[PDB]
């Protein structure tokens, strides 16, 4: 069920990406309360979905590119992170990275694009 | 850009091939599409290959491919074909080229030219 | 490759000229004709099929589909006279095929 | 030897109210 | 028009998604009543972008999948559903199956992922 | 930043459309008008998401079509409209054009579709 | 659909085979999977290729490709097939059919064919 | 390439016909069947790997996967004396396998 | 996982190969990756091609492709390799091995090999 | 195809050990090495050109990109007496190159 791999290591973790992304999207103090509440939803959604989007990952759950892991993010054998951790404990360890990461990975879809503007066919 | 070429005007079949072109008016670090064609009487003109000089990856035309390499110098901002097998059939001159195609232009660049004696 | 037809051409001066070009598979509209005088490289003059290139007069024009393309001009003048080709350029070998030669009578 | 195809804009309704 | 194939053959009205797809989006108490009734279509509408994503089909009209046709489901002809059978009598014909084709489209999908982390092609 | 390629020309200023993306997502009656325009602007969001979606763009920032330009929409030089033209010039001259040019795309989505159902691989 | 084979039975390796379809009950402009197959009593049947009569577009055979042409005539609501270059190995029984496949039908028609000796 | 292994099949009526393809490469489920009587042109009995062919008796079947693929007739009524082909549709070059003969 | 090739060693120029490898630690039912490589003084080391355990499908190198195939018995965890047209220039030493390459991981296991002349 | 230049190194304990691999075609940082000791089938030391796999020691390195890739050993002790073999893993004919072999001076 939806969080039930929340202990669960990475690699088995993400053998179950879909049941936690279909969970998503399911007196006038109270009524307007509730729209703003319905409303965050929708952009917090939709938010996310653009910058899959940006990234070049659009309509995927998993999505690999181009950017390089840099050694000062985590420094950690692949095996160790798929195998020995949890993604809660993941996310502990990255978060000071999380920007720099975003960032990067827009800038590898833009030049994705430019090099599409090749017509040599990118070699 | 101007682009010049130059090398052995006649080489033996146990010898290497091998052209220079020179590149005046651009970087070769910057661009792509810089290429060697080939003609001889027997073939109008045939394509040999390209170099990016971004990646410094290449394309060669397949039927080449066993015999023949393309690189880059940026000291002298020129670059260069070899021929690692010569045979008296690939007598032809050799141009350098450069082949701007993108979404929003087109255009080329060639140089004058070398008959090369095998 | 690809197949130009008229392998001479002799034309009065004044006189338009026709060439053609059948190519072995769709060319997808990625061809282009080029002009080679004699001692000279050779000199882009249409491309994309129709598409005519910078610096290149409006007596030049071409056209077609699929594996069957032209080049035309609308009259030919004495400057004009080269060895004519055809060149695909929609897969990565790219390919001329054997260009022909316009003469001036 | 068939398999389902998925359809976007297909042109059914059913009663509704709102 | 909008709804002019509602009357016509399978085949034939699959040929008009596009106009139906283009007709979704187009004083207190009142205020409140209409935006409730604009938010929950968007969340309709999301809804169903979601699962289409999560089957694997994302910006297309038209999505072919991997899951056999069940003759428990319907047992009819190809002949017989595309020619002589409108979207309404198939909605009403196969209603009893919409959530059990839609769980088989998602198990679908999520081992078409299991089968893509290999990097071995799987030949 | 965030419309400083306004004055660019139209090759340069393609340069960067992903900073054009990213920020177009974010006492009774103030509430109302704020929820107002939060919907507001989503529904216009997915608006334009839904027409990439049925021209056959979705997720991409610069995409490629089967409709040939026409010369009575704009006959310009190409190296006119992309070195000596802004986006906003650009957009003014072809404005009567742009839902002539919205229908073709359409169409051509369509029939594209119809091709990919003859499965002799062929269009 | 019905489709009528016709043409020369018998040809010599300097000549061009030419064999002609006529097609009735359709038009020909307006589907896919014109095509041209044959057999011979050595080899199992093998495919020649086919013509879009919509659009004109083709797809052969690769190891006959150098040689063979297939085209249409809408206005004669009638195909034809020719060999350009004509060997010993080209003896067969040559057949016009019509492949409809798609995602909601399949169907083939085929002529009675015609047998030609070289 | 594809192989169809008995070659000469001969069965009194009312015997039940086996007939078999091998694939060299995966037909990737789009395995058709035709059958030649004397005289004539193919036709069609199968379509795909199990879909029958329009105006086909139920006593024609089949089944398969992979490169592995088999034909079935029930009965096996006089009438059915032909040589059956295998023909793969999932690549170019559409091979048609040597078709077997079946004599009653 | 452990691996233990098997099959004669003496093969005659007009008979087919056949070697069975033992599977030990694993099923090869719910593994990818199974293979044939060979060693020979003229070739250090050739693949020959792959089996997925758990489709039963496979993929050969295009050289040797038209005279071989692999399958398995999952009931005994052991796989082969058959070679038809078998000839001088097929004698090898025969390995199997089990490749693992996911995005998580990566990871070989060699048996020891055994030694054909034909 | 891809070939190793080295084809014979001889050198002292302790001493740093290059070997070479040269694809005709980019291998997109799909590259492996191996070392087959005497006696023995090849066991894998470095994948996706610079990885190091589990069990290998810190002495085996290497590098490369495109086409051009190494693998050294920054003090050759002397039970590194093998074969060495570079593997391609982005086509799929997986490749071998011949392998060079390292002795112990
Ligand atoms: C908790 O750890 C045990 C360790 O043996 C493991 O078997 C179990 O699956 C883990 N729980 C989850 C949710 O992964
Ligand atoms: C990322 O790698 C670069 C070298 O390419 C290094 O200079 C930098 O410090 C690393 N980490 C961060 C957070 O930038
Ligand atoms: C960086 O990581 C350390 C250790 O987890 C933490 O104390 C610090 O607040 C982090 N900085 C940022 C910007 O996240
Ligand atoms: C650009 O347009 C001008 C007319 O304003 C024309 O004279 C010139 O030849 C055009 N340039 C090209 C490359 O077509
Ligand atoms: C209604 O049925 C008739 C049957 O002759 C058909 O021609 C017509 O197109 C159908 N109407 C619609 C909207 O499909
Ligand atoms: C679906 O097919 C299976 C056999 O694969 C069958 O057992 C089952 O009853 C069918 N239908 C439903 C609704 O389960
Ligand atoms: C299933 O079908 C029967 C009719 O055969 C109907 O009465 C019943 O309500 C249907 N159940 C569902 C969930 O649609
Ligand atoms: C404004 O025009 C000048 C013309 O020389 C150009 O160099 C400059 O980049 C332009 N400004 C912008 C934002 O493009
Ligand atoms: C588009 O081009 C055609 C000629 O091919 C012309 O008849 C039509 O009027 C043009 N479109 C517009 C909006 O003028
Ligand atoms: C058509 O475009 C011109 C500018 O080129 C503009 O003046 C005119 O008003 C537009 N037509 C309409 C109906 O707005
Ligand atoms: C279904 O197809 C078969 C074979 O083409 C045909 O005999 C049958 O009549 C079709 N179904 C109906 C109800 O007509
Ligand atoms: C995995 O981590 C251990 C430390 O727990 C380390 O000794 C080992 O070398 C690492 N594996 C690889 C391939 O480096």
């Amino acid at each position: 069920g939806f969080l039930g791999a929340a202990g669960s290591t990475m690699g088995a973790a993400s053998m179950t990406l879909t049941v936690q992304a279909r969970n998503l999207l399911s007196d006038t103090h109270w009524g307007i309360k509730q729209l703003q509440a319905r409303v965050l939803a929708v952009e917090h959604y939709l938010r996310d979905q653009q910058l899959l989007g940006i990234w070049g990952c659009s309509g995927k759950l998993i999505c690999c590119t181009n950017v390089p892991w840099n050694s000062s993010w985590s420094n950690r054998n692949l095996s160790e992170i798929w195998d020995n951790m949890t993604w809660l404990q993941w996310d502990k360890e990255i978060s000071n990275y999380t920007q720099i990461i975003y960032g990067l990975l827009e800038e590898s879809q833009n030049q994705q694009e430019k090099n599409e503007q090749d017509l040599l066919e990118l070699d | 850009v101007q682009l010049v070429e130059s090398g052995p005007g006649l080489v033996r079949p146990s010898e290497t091939l091998s052209l220079t072109c020179a590149v005046s008016g651009d970087s070769i670090s910057t661009n792509n599409g810089w290429s060697w064609i080939r003609q001889t009487p027997g073939k109008g003109l045939e394509w040999i290959g390209y170099i990016n000089g971004r990646s410094g990856s290449t394309r060669y035309n397949p039927s080449l491919q066993s015999r023949v390499t393309i690189s880059t110098d940026t000291s002298g901002n020129q670059f260069s074909l070899k021929v690692n097998s010569v045979t008296a059939a690939d007598t032809a001159k050799y141009y350098c080229a450069f082949f701007w195609s993108t979404y929003y232009k087109r255009f080329d660049v060639w140089g004058p030219g070398v008959r090369v004696t095998v | 490759r690809m197949t130009q037809s008229p392998a001479i051409l002799s034309l009065s001066p004044g006189e338009r000229a026709t060439l053609s070009c059948r190519a072995s598979q769709s060319v997808d509209s990625r061809l282009a004709w080029y002009q080679q005088k004699p001692g000279q490289s050779p000199r882009l003059l249409i491309y994309d099929v129709s598409s005519r290139a910078t610096g290149i007069p409006d007596r030049f024009s071409g056209s077609g589909s699929g594996t069957e393309f032209t080049l035309t001009i609308s009259s030919l003048e004495p400057e004009d006279v080269a060895v004519y080709f055809c060149h695909q350029e929609n897969d990565w070998p790219w390919t001329f095929g054997q260009g022909t030669k316009v003469e001036i009578k | 030897n068939l398999w389902v195809t998925v359809y976007y804009g297909v042109p059914v309704w059913k009663d509704a109210e709102t």
